[PDB]
């Protein structure tokens, strides 16, 4: 008989442990694995695939239309859309990125925001996208917007433009749930010159917008998502 | 002078040419291949009809109009009646296959509109009734007709609400599945190569569909002034590397 | 590892930021393709986002309850909670479901942990000390009919004996007929016109039968069982869109009617911040 | 040290440290180079 | 090591005891610079004054309380202590604060130890045996609303199950967004005219939710939770003047008005002994 | 199963111990350290800095 | 005295375990084995012997 | 270990499927003696049918 | 590691991995070859 | 022997045995020698 002493914590059950436990049904024998395409190893692998952002959130019931950012022909100087960058809330929240970020407490890294244009091929347009780093207000006019991170996008044969929100930060991690100290800025978009439709054409054209994370990205300290809850256990 | 843009796919006794492609997607970066022995379980030698089943079948055409919500086809169902592919299907106990899907929609440089073409492995549909109402067989086996998401709820059928992918997930995130867009201004076809994806090496072709192909208008169709307000969309699909096993009497399936 | 390299002004014919999303790719664009950057290192590995880590902590998967009381004159033990089942799940308690359903196919060893606590809601002189028995009476296995049937001999059938207030742990390999468990299944068990749909067809693995071994004391004692499940040795294939609407049933994808808009409406314009 | 005979009884697995998003982010048939035109 | 060397009479032009304190230095003068000394050795290392040792013993950081009782008809569990929070601190119980605030910046791993004891202030037949559950429902995490919410599934959220009367231990790395925790912060969360001041802005790390897993017995049981915290792997930067006045608030430096003189007045003259 | 005997003191909590405890949140990943001037290692380092004495205590 | 911590599952009895237990009657001494024809090692050995099927179940 | 070997058409004078059960033997006939098979491996050892396992709980 | 002195006290035995059905499936005195006629 | 995988779970650290008061006691820009005049 070897002398032992038990410490504080004996008998506790910590749902975040990784120890051994006996095998209820020994000498069993699993079924062999066959090959299946698509294996995922890290959630970091999947948040780099871009998905659509319901940017046009202004509706009243969920609709395919809140994915469409409208553009008006012949407007000059004006603003196309605006949003803050609380990736865990608001427009971002239902996107795959938003949806995964919510399983973690802290995030750090660059984001990739792209816009794909869908107007007739014989039209043309020049837009400016601007990222405003924390510390200033959402820009109120392009002059204000153009003094921060921006890209003049020229609509052409190449249909999409990929803007990166480079990680601009004092503190090396931000909270995924919106927090002030930790806030990330604003994203706005304005006409640089203006949309022009060809003859025989009319109305609004739309941009689709996507979001995905750069390879830069870090997420840490897992927790429970506000995105799902329940009141009684389900049954069959 | 090769462009990403022009392409030719020849499979069996049938060929497709596109002069306005946008590359092609190969699901999960894997190309269809036959079933290796190391992965095999059933001891039966399989049948590989080759060129008589691995050719291109063009399903009947759809009509995109400003009110369209989107269409959904299931595989191998959509092909249950195409030539010898279909016969083999009803006659063997088990079968396995990959596909090349080519979705076509051309317009002019004055039109606008953008379709999402996506392949969803194991797309289990939801009942519009809620609770634990099931979706009857016939409803998930529309055949070449596919399911028309702008048709009305029916009884025992699935829900046809587009912002929810027919299953409780948001349209916006379908982009995590192999997919390609058809943006009239860019593109006129979409091509996806689908490798066989299952948790068993070979399965039944009639009790289980392993992918749904979905074509969904996202930026509404907008035709030039005084143009007819609609465009046809055509889907052509070719089984590839097909194998059938466990031949016998010929399945009888509901309806 | 560098998180960003140093990059300076650019005036090229080579534009990495113009792409064609119609192709289905997400081109790997970085901050340094469009602004001037400085070197910085990652200092991080992505350890805690590994799927083994993501699915590897215990989650509550089931709460049931049984009571110790005089069975004298009870015509239906099962009905008096003199013993009680649990049709093995992992999709009843939605918190771990969303997690799991982020994947199509998934394979993982298992480690079950059962906590049992007792309650004595009405006047008792004391708290008795009860031993729970937990058993696996699967497909072919004689189901218990009374709380003290021959079934409970369980001599070929695994079964646990632990004390109420304590905890019963153990683990289990992948006992799923196929190479992976299907998180989703767009099929039927056969080509029947009325057979059921979903995965409720596959997820076949009998139920768990709990009972108190003790005979009855003078008062009644409520014992409530909580089953926790931790995946170990995880393997997951084919990512899918996360669950947006609420769940209604074990094993079907169905969402409730007149549900509410899941996308938050702006308080303001598209232009609003 | 494993104290038990069966593999299911061992603790959690250890980090894939695999990580390759290209099956998801770039499943295109003809390779796309960043910087070269998307559609030629 | 010598504590003092031998030194004899001196009659020099080299005076080590005259200095200019205006410079900000404390010149390293020793007994042997001004008296005649003999050799002596230190016999000591200064082991127990290492900062790891100074901050490394468990200190009580929080006492809370929850009760097990029939929740039937309770409209606000939180309010009935049917469960209860603790906005993670370490500056509520002043004994460890002064210690900690002797430093500006400070980094240390953690080891939490939770003791739970039960009380039955009014007539009970017995002492029941309750299991406590302790959880981390941080920033983004659904906060428990009832004592038996879906939240308590905590399948992604760490949570402890131990018995009242026992103790729950575990440890935690440095989960502080920056390189160190700020013991002080002369800033705001943004340039707002009315936003709060202190470190109450930074110290963001959600709260701890405790609850009893047991349903209710016939009597009521008070369970009082004491959280102890021990720093391990300590790193501290920039020493500061010790706290002289009493504390009034978590996270602000504020002292009470009409406080009392903190320097003891002489009973006698400056000249007094 | 290896035979053991527990000694007096089992289960006690001594606030002056230094033993191991599981990590509540594994595979976490701390934030890197940056350099900060002023690190203190021993209280013996700081009590050698001189400070003023309120010698005139008579108020 | 070596410090220990007990885990969840301590004291449980799992009828499907394979651990050691003391020998009630030590220094005993079994009876030698003699040879007996017919040893079975696997149930897989015996299910390969064919047996009759009551196919005509209609009685 | 192979569970089934590959075997093709047969037109022989050597018939493994005709036997005389009166002898008391169970002749070791396999799928590949009477249909055309493909190779497959066992992937299994028969561990949990060992008599030690069967009587050991 | 055995902690106990007697052999009865050790854990379960380990798989025969013996397996030879012929004493049960082919106890015939003159050897029968599959494919050759049963009765000559 | 660490029984646990993570570094936070290890016991207390071990004595700096670093000790250098000069950052606090003599942060002067031009070095002062004891015995030499403070102000020259
Ligand atoms: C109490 O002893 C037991 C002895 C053996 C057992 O095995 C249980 C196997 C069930 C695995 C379920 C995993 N799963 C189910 C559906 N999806 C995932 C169980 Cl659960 C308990
Ligand atoms: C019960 O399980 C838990 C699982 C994880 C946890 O982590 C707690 C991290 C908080 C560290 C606080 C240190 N601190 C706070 C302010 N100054 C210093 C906690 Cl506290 C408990």
């Amino acid at each position: 008989g070897l002398p032992t002493t038990t410490l504080p914590g004996s008998g506790q059950f910590l749902t975040t442990d990784d120890r051994q436990s006996p095998s209820a049904l020994p000498n069993y024998e699993p079924t062999p694995r066959i090959h299946i395409p698509g294996k995922v190893h890290n959630l970091l692998e999947i948040i780099q695939v871009d998905t659509l952002i319901p940017m046009n959130n202004t509706h009243t019931k969920d609709e395919v239309n809140s994915y469409l950012i409208p553009l008006n022909a012949n407007r000059q100087n004006e603003q196309v859309f605006g949003t803050n960058l609380f990736i865990g809330d608001g427009v971002f929240k239902t996107t795959l990125l938003g949806e995964i970020v919510q399983y973690y407490t802290h995030w750090s890294g660059s984001l990739r925001f792209s816009l794909m244009y869908t107007g007739p091929a014989l039209s043309s347009a020049k837009l400016i996208l601007a990222y405003t780093p924390p510390g200033a207000r959402g820009p109120q006019d392009r002059r204000e917007a153009m003094l921060g991170t921006h890209v003049v996008w020229d609509i052409g044969l190449q249909s999409t433009i990929v803007m990166t929100i480079p990680w601009t930060s004092g503190v090396q991690f931000r909270y995924t749930d919106p927090d002030t100290y930790t806030s990330a800025g604003f994203l706005s978009c304005w006409y640089q010159t203006s949309l022009i439709l060809p003859p025989e054409t009319t109305g609004q054209v739309y941009l689709l917008s996507f979001i995905s994370a750069c390879p830069d990205f870090k997420l840490r300290l897992m927790k429970d998502t506000q995105t799902i809850s329940q009141t009684v256990a389900l049954t069959e | 002078g090769y462009s990403d843009r022009v392409q030719q796919i020849t499979l069996g006794n049938s060929t497709i040419t596109t002069q306005e492609a946008a590359n092609a997607v190969v699901c999960y970066a894997e190309w269809p291949e036959y079933l290796p022995d190391v992965d095999a379980s059933d001891v039966n030698k399989t049948s590989k009809p080759d060129t008589s089943v691995c050719r291109f079948y063009t399903l009947d055409s759809k009509t995109w109009t400003t009110g369209s919500k989107g269409w959904c086809w299931k595989l191998p169902d959509a092909l249950k009646d195409m030539g010898v592919f279909g016969q083999n299907m009803f006659f063997h106990s088990l079968g396995r296959s990959g596909y090349t899907v080519h979705v076509q929609c051309n317009a002019t440089k004055f039109h606008s509109g953008c379709l999402l073409v996506v392949v969803i492995p194991e797309h289990q549909l939801a009942s519009h009734e809620g609770g634990n109402v099931s979706v009857k067989y016939t409803f998930t086996h529309p055949g070449e007709r596919g399911i028309d998401l702008s048709s009305a709820n029916e009884v025992g059928g699935p829900v046809k609400d587009v912002l929810y992918n027919m299953n409780g997930t948001l349209l916006g995130n379908l982009l995590i599945f192999p997919h390609q867009f058809i943006n009239l201004r860019t593109n006129n076809t979409a091509t996806i190569v689908i490798p066989y994806i299952n948790s068993v090496p070979i399965d039944s072709m009639t009790r289980h569909n392993n992918v749904s192909l979905m074509v969904i208008p996202i930026a509404p169709l907008t035709v030039p002034t005084g143009a007819t307000p609609s465009l046809p969309i055509t889907v052509t699909i070719a089984p590839m590397c097909t194998e059938f096993s466990g031949i016998r009497s010929k399945s009888i399936v509901p309806q | 590892t560098v998180a960003s390299i140093s990059s300076g002004p650019k005036h090229t014919q080579k534009v990495p930021i113009l792409t064609a999303n119609e192709t289905g790719a997400t081109m790997p664009v970085l901050p340094s393709d469009s602004i001037e950057t400085r070197t910085t290192y990652m200092h991080f590995n992505g350890s805690e986002t590994d799927v083994e880590c993501f699915l590897g902590r215990a989650a509550c998967v089931h709460v049931t309850e049984i009571q110790n009381k005089d069975a004298t004159g009870i015509d239906n033990h099962r009905e008096a909670k003199l013993f009680n089942d649990w049709k093995i799940n992992l999709s009843s308690l939605v918190q771990l479901r969303k997690k799991l359903e982020l994947f199509t196919y998934v394979r993982f060893d298992s480690e079950y942990t059962i906590l049992a606590t007792a309650s004595q809601p009405d006047s008792a002189n004391y708290s008795s000390n009860l031993v729970v028995q937990a058993m696996y009476v699967p497909p072919g296995a004689p189901n218990p009919k009374e709380w003290d049937d021959y079934t409970w001999q369980s001599a070929s059938n695994p079964s646990v004996f632990f004390k109420v207030g304590d905890t019963s742990r153990f683990s289990v390999p992948y006992v799923g007929l196929a190479s992976a468990y299907n998180c989703f299944y767009d099929g039927y068990s056969h080509d029947d016109a009325e057979t059921q749909y979903g995965i409720t067809v596959l997820n076949h693995m009998g139920s768990m039968a709990f009972r108190i071994v003790n005979e009855h004391d003078e008062h009644k004692t409520l014992v409530k069982i909580r089953v926790y499940h931790r995946a170990k040795h995880v393997e997951a294939w084919i990512p899918r869109a996360p669950r947006a609407l609420p769940y209604t049933s074990i094993g079907r994808t169905n969402y409730p009617k007149n549900t509410e808009p899941v996308i938050k409406k702006r308080k303001g314009d598209i232009k609003s911040y | 040290i494993n104290y038990y005979k069966d593999a299911a009884s061992t603790s959690s697995a250890g980090q894939s440290l695999s990580m390759d998003p290209s099956k998801f982010t770039e499943p295109v048939k003809d390779l796309m180079l960043k910087g070269a035109p998307a559609l030629n």
